Parts: C-alpha cells; structure tokens; sequence
C-alpha cells in the first residue's frame, strides 16, 4: 500500500501532464494548446496572455514555452512545435469534467456478452465443438426468421435507439486515441539508438547496420499499428460500413441524441482514418532516413572525444578565480581559425504608401490635439505628390462625419521637384483627433 | 493613373458616401 | 591562371572563409584547386583547411620550421588575442553546437541560442551582479567581442544569436588539448 503512495509522490514529481496541471496559469494554456491543434505559437500565447493581467509578456511566454519544452511538453523538430500524448491526456480530462456518456447501460452489457462468446468460441480448438455452435446459431437464425415471417417485426423504442446510437459513437470514436503513442515510441528508440551508437565510436557496428536492410526502431506499438492498418486496407468493408451509418443518419430521433459536431464526425469516419492511418508512414520513413543519414556522417567518435575533452575542461574551471579580472583577461593559447583580410590593403515604381501616410498624420493630429485646417497640415508635413493626398484628407473628413464648409477657400502655394508654382482651391476642413480616433482604415 | 492625369487636367471632382447618402466637393489647381 | 581559381582566392582571403551554402561556386572553385591554391598561398605563410562534411574553406597561418611562430606574429593578422573569459564563452558556445548536431539530421537548419538561456551558465562561473541590467550588458559586451572574430552573428528581433560553424574547427579537438593543458598548468602554480 505504501508503494502507491511512493509512486503517487514520484508521479507528481515527474510527469509533465501533472505539472502543467499544477500550473498557475493552466487555463490560458490549455486553451490555447487546443485552440493551435485545429514561432507564431509565442505571438499567440503572447496575445492571449495579453488581456488576462487581474491575478514582460514575450519574457514570461518564452520562458514558460521553453521550461516546457525541457519537460517534454511538447517536441521541436526543426522549425515547428509538435504535441505528445500527455497533451491530448490532460485535454482530455479537462474538458470531461462537462458531460460524458454513461457506459453503464444494457446495451453495452449485450455487446460484452457477445464479444465474450465470441472470443470463447475462437479460442477453441476442438472440431466438434465449433460445428456444434455453428449447428446452433444456425437453428436459432431458423427460428427467427419463422417467427418474423410469422409477422413479429420488432422496432426498438425511442429510448432505446437514443442509448444504442450514444453506445456507437463512443466506441467508434475511441479508434484515434493512441496515434501519438507510436510516435513518441519512435522517437525514445531513436534517442536510445543514436545514444547507444554515440556510446559506443565503434566503425563495425555502424558499417553491419548501414549494409543491413532490414527496418530500424522495433516496438510493439508498431507491429499493432501495422497490423490494425492492414486490416483497415480491405475497404470492401468500409463501403459497407458508410453505407450503413449513412442509412441511420436519416432518422428522426438524431436530433435528440447527437449535437452537429458529433454528427458530422461520425459522418466522415472512414475517409479520415484512412488519411490519419496514411499520415504516420511519413513520419517512420522520415525518422528512419535521419537515422541512417546521421548514421553515414560518421563523426561519433569526434563528438565523444571532443565531449569528454569539454568535461574535463569544465572540471579544470572550477579551480579558477573567476573574481579577478586580472585572471579573466589573461590570453590563453587558441591558434587564430578563419583568418580574414586585414580590412584593406592600407592604400515607375513605388508610387505612394497609405499606411505610413495615415500614421503620421495621425500621430501629428493625436500631438497637436487641437483643430487643424488643411494648410497648416499641409504646411508641417509637406507632400510628395500634391494630389492623392487632398483627396485622402477629405475622404477621411466625409467618413468620420465631420463637417466640410465650402463657403470659403483657403490658398496653398506648393512647388514641385522642378520649381514652378501651383495654387489650390481647396475649401474648408476643421480635423481633430477625438472624433475619428474609432473607426478602422 | 492620377500621375499622368495630372498632366493634363486642371480640376477634380470627389463623391463620396457614408449611411445610404452621398455628396460632393470640388477642387482645381493652376 | 585561371580567373575562376583567383576569384576564389581572393574571396577566400577576403572573408577568411568560402561556404558552399552561400557561395557554392566559389567552393567548389577553390575545392577543386587544393594543389593550385596551396602553391600561390605559400610564398604568403598560409594554408587552407577544407571540411567537405561541413561545407567550409577556411584560412590559417602556414607552420613553417620554426619550432614556436606563435602564429600571431603574422604581418598579416590583424585580430587581437583571446582571454580567459572569452574561452569559457567559446568553450559553452561549443557544447551548445554539440548538442544542437547531435540530434540534427538531413536538412538545412541553423544553431541559435537565446541570451537568456546563456545567463545562468555563465553566472555559475564569473559570478552574478546586482541587476539583470548589468549581466545583460556584459553578456552583450562579450557576445560582440565574440562576433568580432567572425564566431556568431548580430542578434535578431527575438533576443537570438546564431553559432557558425567556424568554431567547430576553432575548438577542434587538438587545440581543446592544447588548451586544457595550458590552464592546467595555470592552475597549478
């Protein structure tokens, strides 16, 4: 009993899951974990985290991102984050706290009962046996086909067809629970193997596997992956099995069992395995061609000898002062690598922008905060191009409701790149910030 | 093509619309 | 001469250093011309180091017959010499590559390291000051000293700085040996 306890104890000390459970901040996490699998990951968490201050941002976000990418939280490859089966785990057990559908029914009793002499009946080797159950079920198929054309059809009740098609989905859709299981399988015997290998550098081990053909990073969770795809090729089932959910579909007890979500998974539910099913081949060719790449370099021997080199060194720099700045700057003896030069030998495009355009003018009209005409804007920010500018201001004076008089006219000199002169006619405009400080461009 | 029709003109005419009403201002230049 | 083989020299010496990633005509130029490239690079007391593995043509001072040259004593090194604290710097830099090219694969990719994942280690050793300011500074100070002999870049938007390749052979293991026994011997005594 007291190992369970030790265990628990071990438990909430290691796994990642418990701890991002134990989170201050496990709501705006998860959610937004979830919200993803439907770089940028930080602006996102970043813009979430933003309006949630009650109770740094881009600090605080990538140091929680990294923290957990040390705990295993989430894989990154190359470029790009990719979840573990934790993740799904405690999404899992998050969002069950709502509503979940009730096992414990009658139905699921008889499926048991069936499935159970069924696997009685398989497990039996005896050759009388089997034909003796054959001879029954033949018998008691006999007798119901008498009694139903006898006239006895037997349609199930309201109840009962609600509790029998909730019993199928929740069985159904439990097919997709342990995909991320045999990729993290994969990588941990991928790790294992290049440690071994590293460990090991031995050129014959290495020279034996690259010659052999025979397929790398064998677990069990691949055998049964492999296995249950095989089966899932033969779609003369499938066809049947679509045709026969499709035919349920049209019932009028559906919309008071199954919400639209639900529904439409269970719509599309052999064309998305066979897709999922196809998506993890990828992932073990690529994984397995790493491998044998990484596996050719044949640099493990530099990389253990250079990394015992770097441990002795470490050993050796706990024995300095590193309080003196006299010792700090001593030159050691490092010969110069990458020698460059020494310096010298010792002898009708782009048009207009909007965008930056409308910022200014905002940041001058929000500065000033004040009224202001069209001469004196003109005056502080002189233009390139003395049209498409005239027009940008009166179109935002028009949209913000702000009111234009044309009873008057106010004279703008303006000179262009090659001298001359130009004068406008241009009526009166009274801008301000406060009135159209609220409306998008 | 303001660039070139500033070229060859000497006035402008704006319409512009805000709700379900539209309006009208003038310009020129020399 | 052939105009190919000069403009590779040329560059190579320029820049000290030819990446097929960059500059894949240049290196193939001047991979394909050791021979040719080592007779005029002689009269100049220098010599090339290729790694094919890595993609890399780099420049380094010629050993002659004497027995301690020193090789900074070099008319034409320009570079000043390297301290202690920079060597810890470049020595965590190199574990930092190690464990990036140990799970690396098939692929273009680059080794980054954030600033602030850097702090700590280096607080563990020189110590640490009263504001994160003041580390923050020194750390900048001593990642542009490091960036001025060509080891990393200029750091990005994000608070990044990206490791060369470069250090790989700057902290090959013969030079490591070298070194360690140096300090070794500074320690003692």
């Amino acid at each position: 009993a007291q190992q369970r306890s030790e265990r628990y104890v071990s438990a909430r000390s290691q796994h990642p899951a418990w701890l991002l459970l134990a989170s201050r901040r496990a709501p705006l996490v998860l959610g937004c974990l979830r919200t993803l699998f439907e770089e940028d990951a930080l602006q996102a968490l970043s813009e979430m985290l933003a309006a949630y201050a009650s109770q740094a941002t881009h600090l605080q976000a990538g140091r929680e991102l990294r923290e957990w990418i040390k705990r295993r939280l989430v894989v990154e490859r190359e470029g790009r984050i990719y979840a573990t089966d934790a993740l799904e785990s405690a999404i899992q057990f998050v969002d069950s706290l709502d509503s979940r559908i009730m096992t414990s029914t009658a139905s699921r009793l008889s499926v048991v009962q069936r499935e159970i002499e069924n696997l009685e009946t398989g497990l039996n080797p005896s050759p009388t046996g089997r034909i003796a159950s054959l001879r029954r079920r033949i018998q008691d198929l006999e007798h119901e086909l008498a009694r139903v054309e006898a006239g006895h059809v037997d349609v199930l009740d309201e109840a009962q067809a609600i509790e029998g098609m909730r019993e199928v989905y929740n069985l159904a859709t439990s097919l997709r629970a342990d995909f991320r299981r045999v990729e993290d399988s994969w990588r941990e015997a991928d790790r294992a193997l290049r440690h071994s290998i590293i460990s090991e550098h031995r050129g014959e081990i290495v020279d034996r596997l690259l010659d052999g053909q025979d397929a790398l990073l064998n677990t069990p969770e691949g055998r049964v992956f492999e296995s249950f795809q095989q089966q899932l090729r033969q779609s003369a089932e499938l066809e049947v099995m679509r045709e026969r959910l499709r035919t349920i579909l049209r019932h009028p007890a559906v919309p008071k069992a199954l919400n639209r979500p639900q529904q439409r998974e269970l719509r599309w539910l052999a064309l998305r395995l066979v897709r999922e099913s196809q998506a993890v081949l990828q992932a073990r060719a690529r994984s397995e061609r790493d491998v044998r790449g990484f596996m050719k370099t044949g640099l493990a021997a530099e990389h253990h000898r250079v990394g015992q080199l770097l441990n002795d060194f470490f050993n050796l720099a706990l024995s300095v002062d590193w309080q003196r700045q006299s010792e700090r700057r001593k030159p050691a003896c490092l010969p110069p690598v990458g020698v460059a030069i020494t310096g010298v030998p010792a002898i009708a495009f782009d048009g207009l922008d909007r965008e930056a355009l409308i910022h200014d003018t905002l940041a001058v009209l929000v500065e000033q905060g004040r009224p202001v005409s069209l001469g004196e804007l003109a005056s502080l920010l002189p233009p390139a191009h003395d049209l498409e500018t005239f027009a940008l201001w009166l179109a935002m004076a028009r949209e913000a409701g702000i009111e234009v008089l044309t009873e008057e006219r106010q004279f703008v000199e303006l000179v262009d790149e090659d001298e001359q002169r130009w004068g406008f006619n241009l009526p009166y405009v009274g801008l301000d910030h406060e009135a159209l400080k609220d409306i998008d461009w | 093509e303001m660039r070139l029709l500033r070229h060859h003109t000497r006035s402008a005419v704006v319409v512009h619309r805000r709700g379900v009403e539209s309006s009208l201002v003038s310009l020129s230049w020399e | 001469t052939p105009q190919r083989v000069r403009e590779a020299v040329q560059e190579m010496l320029k820049y000290g250093l030819l990446e097929e990633s960059h500059k894949p005509n240049l290196y193939r130029s001047a991979l394909t011309n050791i021979e040719v490239v080592d007779r005029i690079l002689e009269p100049l007391d220098l010599a090339m180091g290729v790694d094919e593995v890595r993609g890399l043509v780099f420049v380094t001072v010629r050993q002659g017959e004497v027995a301690e040259q020193d090789d900074w004593s070099h008319p034409l090194v320009r570079r000043q010499r390297l301290n202690l604290e920079q060597s810890l710097l470049i020595a965590i830099l190199r574990q930092h590559f190690i464990a990036y090219e140990q799970e690396s694969g098939t692929g273009a990719s680059q080794a980054l390291v954030a600033v602030d994942e850097l702090i700590p280690q280096l607080q563990v050793y020189l110590g640490e000051l009263g504001s994160e300011a003041k580390e923050r500074n020194r750390i900048i100070t001593l990642l542009d000293q490091l960036k001025g002999h060509g080891l990393v870049s200029a750091l990005d938007a994000h608070d990044r700085v990206i490791i060369r390749p470069i250090i790989t052979h700057l902290a090959n293991p013969e030079n490591l040996q070298a070194l360690v026994v140096w300090l070794r011997e500074q320690v003692e005594g």
